[PDB]
């Protein structure tokens, strides 16, 4: 018999359940930084249909650099 | 395929030979001793065991990193196993057979003969330097124009008188994986010393001499080590090491190498090359190919050429017959191939004069 | 040769995601200190289509900075 | 066959099947990786160049017979120079796709040289890749970058793939077989008068890459836009004429980019307007 | 007979491929295979235990690790590199004007191997190989004699320093290798064209130095000079440059040749385009005299790429004569080719 799923194994998950530390209040500098990111991040996980409509595929590729800051 | 009928034919005393001693794996290192009966052994396996010995093999015998064989089942020691280091880098450092005789020489004679009393008399004639030491030199450096470099060894090569000598190649102590020259320079010395008074002779030792700092970035410190660990393991005291050493390179370059050496080493000699009158010892050697006539002189052709050593003036002799065969003559007469020996000589200097001295200078 | 293993196996997980494509679902962030040890297949579109990089504090952002921490 | 899979018994440790395995697809991974499919359906503004290479490509694939009649020697490869732009890289396996042929590319990293042998000069064992399986199209990827423009490292440093290319026509001309091996060079300037200097005139074909052009733009657009949709209220005229220069791969950015204000405006259809704001959105890095 | 249905019942069913450590003079081997093992191994049959030497495959039965027979399997990296063949349709008689530059070097190849005769009596004997260069970007005009060599004997070309110097060595070691599977080749031709490792300016990918590359081509010179040994292995070096290389290269070898390209003249450059437009045909109206006339400084495959080009422009009509008016016009795109930058 195979793996329920999922029981692992390693890592694990949850464990941010009782984290993360501070909101995003915090950081209100970039504003440029999370308007892309936002739009990479939540928008394509919450509606996965309206980018089928308008017929762009989201990519889930995110990559940063820069530091520092 | 009758010596393999009788080849496939002795596996039935083979087998019965089989069942002892193969069971002998594997071959394992020892670490300390604790007391007389008890060693504790480390082997490639992983697993390091204390274990002792089978009572066939005296235990006064067995000396802290000596590889012995070991029965798995009981893990007892069963016997001892002498070779121990290289893979194939080592039979590749190995020569045999001899060539490049004596009567090859171009007419050197004070060179070759305080460069023969150095190595092949002391051999030759141990119990004479013995009772009349002091003690021989280590050994000797040679370099300087390339006629003619590294013949001379096999000079050596066909006058070795009973036990054969391994020649050397420098380029490959140098390696990439830094770490792997030190385990090279380093068994080569414990085999030497098993092979009592064998010769080790390194070639072109100014590829791994490259002295001596520079800003950044190294550079020369994986370069360092090798030819630094040579000197030190050349400097120990144990024994060391009578199997005296033999050394040729091109340049003098570089320092470190060169201020460590009279220390260590004596007997730099310098090329030495042609003399004029000895210019035509070459051309006595090369007279027995072809056929000479009995007009021509060498003395006059020899002059000629001044520093050409004996390569060139090889394809002198070469190309008599060469442009001979072109020209259907059987024998070369003296006056038929100067005229291209003029050419032969000027066209090839005309690009390059080959200015070896020039090289070191 | 592991490393290589494990680079095959980010090669492998470069595969897997290969297999999130479509729709349902994964989503992966990004982030190094050093973008020149990147190769450039992983930075290559199709699947990292997006570069977002980190900008030196400005103006703009000094005065923005300077509130959150008063 | 060597090189398969096949079921190992407990016993005897004999051959219990024969199942199959995988060579060239982690070949084509990278492949269809680097580069993918763009028929000529989607390519525009090369008209006038695919009608050059055609002839270059297809002639060792289909026409050779009339090769001897007419006395020409094969073409052994062919070279793309100009500013980037786009295309360059599609085109080879455009061709490539409806010649049916295989699609190789040089390296290629880190992972071409364990997949193919353990170490050696690794343009011939590649090249045994080649010889298994042809006709097959070589490619020159990358090394084309501003980095690299200083002509003293990045000169030097892709001189060993111009050395690749080198000694790969010179075994094409002068050992080994048989046809259908082309190489394919995309590049833009500096280094390109190191090949021609590395390349007396012999021996290559000569194809410049163009930069963006108006009516180049506008075909393009419609391309592109394809994919994504809007209302017919859009003049492509006024739109292309906006973008002076810049580049192929910003028609992507143009549209790809200007959809993400649509779906925070939650419209499902598009207007001219959205498009026009990422035309600013790509003239500021300029 | 009886011993093929003895011996196998040992060895087999199932067998490992293990790799020998060294001998010892008991009979007693030991081997090493996957991974990191040891063992007595003594067997007195089908070896072959002197040819074998250590450093190759031998098989393993699972008990005991024992060695039935031995395997030489290649395959190997560096033997693929050698074949195959070319023995190319290509002759030293489709090339003209080297007449007086050719007939050396092809007596030089022919000299020894085929017509021996008159070259064991004389007791010459060079068999340092040869060298070649020229300018300005020849030597496959040189590689155009190598072509008339390949359909003699056996060859390999190994060209180019970047599959030494294109990562860490281990150095030389690759060419190292190369001397010896020629020797097993013997009599093989070995031609090196493009010498480049004191020309180049950048290493490949990530290795040092400068004068680690020098130290590379030095054990070169020793591999070639050499000491010790007599086999061919026939060595033919090419550049475009004699004067980037030290002169520490040239008294081991080419001592007795060396051969310079000179640039083609009037009457050459008409015998050229006569051998190439053989195959090809052209209308009456071209003429071989203006054509040489305008053109200056040109090797073979310039007037080859020219009749190329008039060719494939002729295709764009579907036509196999070429015109000299659609010949000057295909003409004019290598000559302003050449002159645009
Ligand atoms: N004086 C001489 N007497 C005898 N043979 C000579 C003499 N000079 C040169 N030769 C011959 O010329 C050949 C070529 O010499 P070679 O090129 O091996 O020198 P080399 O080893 O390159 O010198 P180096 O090691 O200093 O570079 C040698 O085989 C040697 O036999
Ligand atoms: N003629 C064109 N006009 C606009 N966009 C194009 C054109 N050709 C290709 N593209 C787009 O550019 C993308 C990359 O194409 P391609 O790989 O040929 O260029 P590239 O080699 O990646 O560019 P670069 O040389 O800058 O790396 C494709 O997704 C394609 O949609
Ligand atoms: N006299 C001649 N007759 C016939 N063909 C000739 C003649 N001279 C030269 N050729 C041809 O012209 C060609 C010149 O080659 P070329 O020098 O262009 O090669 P290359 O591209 O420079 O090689 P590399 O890049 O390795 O130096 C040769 O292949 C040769 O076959």
């Amino acid at each position: 018999d195979v793996l329920p799923p999922e029981a692992d194994s390693s890592i694990m998950m949850l464990t941010s359940d009782q984290k993360p530390d501070v909101m995003y209040a915090d950081i209100g500098g970039m504003d440029i930084q999370k308007q892309e990111v936002r739009e990479a991040v939540e928008l394509p996980l919450t509606h996965f249909e309206l980018y089928k409509q308008i017929g762009i595929d989201p990519p889930r590729g995110v990559l940063m650099y820069g530091p520092p800051g | 395929a009758p010596p393999a009928l009788w080849d496939l034919a002795a596996d039935k005393q083979t087998l019965q030979s089989e069942q002892p001693l193969q069971v002998a794996r594997c071959t394992k290192i020892i670490n300390a001793d604790s007391e007389d009966p008890k060693y504790i052994i480390n082997v490639k396996q992983f697993a390091k065991f204390v274990v002792d010995l089978s009572d066939q093999v005296a235990p006064t015998d067995i000396e802290e990193g000596m590889r012995v064989g070991v029965d798995r089942n009981k893990y007892q020691i069963h016997i001892p196993l002498p070779p121990k280091i290289d893979p194939t880098v080592t039979m590749m450092q190995v020569e045999e057979k001899p060539d490049v005789t004596y009567s090859d020489v171009g007419g050197c004679k004070e060179q070759i003969e305080k460069l023969r009393e150095v190595v092949e008399t002391p051999l030759l004639h141990p119990e004479r330097f013995v009772n009349l030491g002091i003690e021989p030199p280590k050994g000797v450096l040679l370099f300087g124009p390339p006629g003619t470099g590294k013949t001379l060894c096999a000079r050596a090569v066909a006058n070795r008188t009973d036990a054969c000598f391994i020649r050397v190649i420098g380029s490959e102590l140098v390696q990439k994986y830094v770490g792997e020259g030190a385990r090279m320079v380093r068994e080569l010395f414990e085999m030497a010393r098993t092979k009592k008074a064998c010769l080790i002779f390194f070639d072109e030792i100014d590829a791994i001499g490259g002295a001596r700092f520079d800003d950044g970035a190294g550079g020369d410190n994986e370069v360092q080590r090798t030819m630094l660990e040579l000197i030190n393991q050349l400097d120990g005291f144990d024994p060391r090491g009578n199997i005296k050493v033999l050394m040729a390179t091109n340049r003098p370059d570089t320092l470190d190498p060169a201020l460590m050496r009279p220390g260590r080493l004596d007997r730099k000699i310098e090329f030495s090359l042609p003399d004029l009158e000895g210019r035509t010892h070459i051309f006595k050697i090369h007279a027995r190919s072809m056929s000479v006539e009995r007009d021509i002189r060498f003395e006059l052709l020899a002059r000629l050429c001044p520093n050409s050593t004996g390569a060139e003036i090889r394809s002198v002799c070469t190309e008599a017959g060469m442009f001979a065969i072109r020209a259907r003559r059987k024998i070369a007469t003296e006056k038929d191939f100067l005229e291209a020996v003029n050419k032969v000589i000027k066209s090839y200097a005309k690009f390059s004069a080959t200015p070896r001295y020039m090289t070191y200078n | 040769g592991a490393d290589r293993e494990v680079q095959r196996i980010l090669l492998e997980l470069l595969n897997q995601m290969d297999g999130f494509d479509q729709n349902v679902n994964v989503k992966v962030i990004m982030a190094t200190n050093r973008a020149d040890t990147l190769d450039p297949a992983l930075l290559r579109p199709g699947r990292l289509d997006r570069k977002i990089e980190f900008p030196l504090p400005d103006r703009r952002q000094k005065r923005l900075i300077f509130s959150t921490i008063t | 066959t060597p090189n398969c899979r096949v079921a190992l018994r407990n016993d005897s440790y004999t051959l219990h099947k024969i199942l199959p395995n995988k060579v060239d697809p982690l070949v084509s991974l990278m492949m269809v990786e680097k580069v993918p499919d763009s028929t000529y359906e989607m390519i525009g503004g090369l008209d006038k160049q695919i009608k050059e290479i055609k002839e270059v490509i297809e002639l060792p694939v289909k026409h050779p017979e009339l090769f001897e009649a007419l006395g020409i020697a094969q073409p052994k490869g062919v070279l793309l120079y100009g500013p980037p732009g786009t295309g360059k890289t599609l085109l080879a396996r455009a061709v490539a796709h409806h010649t049916d042929c295989t699609f190789i590319r040089v390296s290629g990293s880190e992972l071409v040289q364990k997949f193919i042998g353990e170490g050696a000069r690794m343009v011939r064992e590649l090249f045994v890749m080649a010889r298994e399986h042809a006709p097959s199209i070589i490619f020159m990827d990358e090394i084309d970058s501003i980095g690299s423009s200083r002509l003293e490292g990045g000169s030097g440093g892709d001189s060993e793939v111009q050395r690749t290319m080198l000694e790969l026509l010179n075994q094409l001309d002068g050992f080994e077989a048989t046809k259908n091996i082309k190489v394919i060079m995309a590049t833009n300037r500096i280094d390109i008068l190191d090949s021609a200097l590395l390349r007396p005139g012999r021996i290559d074909r000569k194809i410049e890459f163009p930069p963006p052009n108006e009516e180049a733009r506008l075909d393009i657009l419609k391309i592109h836009s394809r994919k994504m949709n809007l209302t017919r209220g859009i003049n492509l005229r006024k739109i292309a004429e906006l973008m002076p220069g810049a580049s192929g791969a910003e028609v992507k950015g143009v549209c790809t980019e200007a959809g993400m204000y649509a779906l925070r405006e939650r419209r499902v259809h598009v207007t001219q307007e959205d498009f026009e704001m990422a035309v600013a959105k790509v003239m500021q890095k300029d | 007979e009886e011993e093929r249905s003895k011996v196998d019942d040992l060895r087999g069913t199932p067998m490992s491929v293990g790799t020998l450590e060294e001998i010892i003079d008991d009979n007693h081997a030991i081997v090493s295979t996957s991974v990191g093992s040891e063992h007595y191994v003594s067997i007195l049959s089908f070896v072959d235990k002197d040819l074998l030497e250590p450093g190759c495959s031998v098989l393993l039965n699972h008990k005991v690790h024992a060695v039935i027979g031995v395997l030489m399997d290649d395959t190997d990296p560096l033997v693929t590199v050698m074949k195959v063949e070319k023995a190319p349709q290509e002759t030293y008689a489709d090339i003209g004007g080297l007449d007086n530059q050719i007939q050396e070097i092809k007596e030089s190849v022919e000299l020894p191997l085929t017509h021996p005769e008159y070259y064991e009596e004389m007791g010459i004997k060079p068999p340092k190989g040869v060298i070649l260069y020229g300018p300005p970007g020849t030597g496959k005009t040189l590689l155009a004699k190598a072509v008339a060599n390949q359909t003699s004997a056996t060859f390999l070309r190994v060209v180019g320093s970047e599959l030494i110097q294109k990562y860490l060595g281990d150095g030389p070691k690759l060419v190292r290798e190369l001397f010896r599977v020629a020797e097993e080749h013997a009599p093989s031709i070995v031609f090196i064209d493009e010498i480049d490792a004191i020309g180049t300016k950048r290493y490949d990918s990530n290795s040092g130095g400068e004068r680690e590359i020098q130290r590379t081509m030095l054990e070169l010179l020793n591999q070639l000079d050499g000491f010790d040994s007599r086999g061919d292995v026939k060595v033919i070096m090419a550049t475009n440059r004699i004067e980037t290389l030290d002169p520490a290269l040239i008294r081991p070898g080419r001592i007795d040749r060396k051969i310079e390209f000179p640039l083609p003249d009037e009457k050459t450059k008409k015998r050229i385009f006569q051998i190439h437009t053989s195959r090809m045909t052209l209308a009456d109206d071209v003429t071989l005299d203006d054509l040489i006339m305008a053109k200056d400084d040109l090797s073979g495959a310039d007037i080859k790429a020219i009749c190329t080009e008039a060719g494939l422009m002729a295709l764009r009509e579907r036509r196999m004569k070429v015109t000299n008016e659609d010949f000057k016009k295909s003409k004019e795109n290598v000559l302003y080719k050449k002159q645009e930058g």
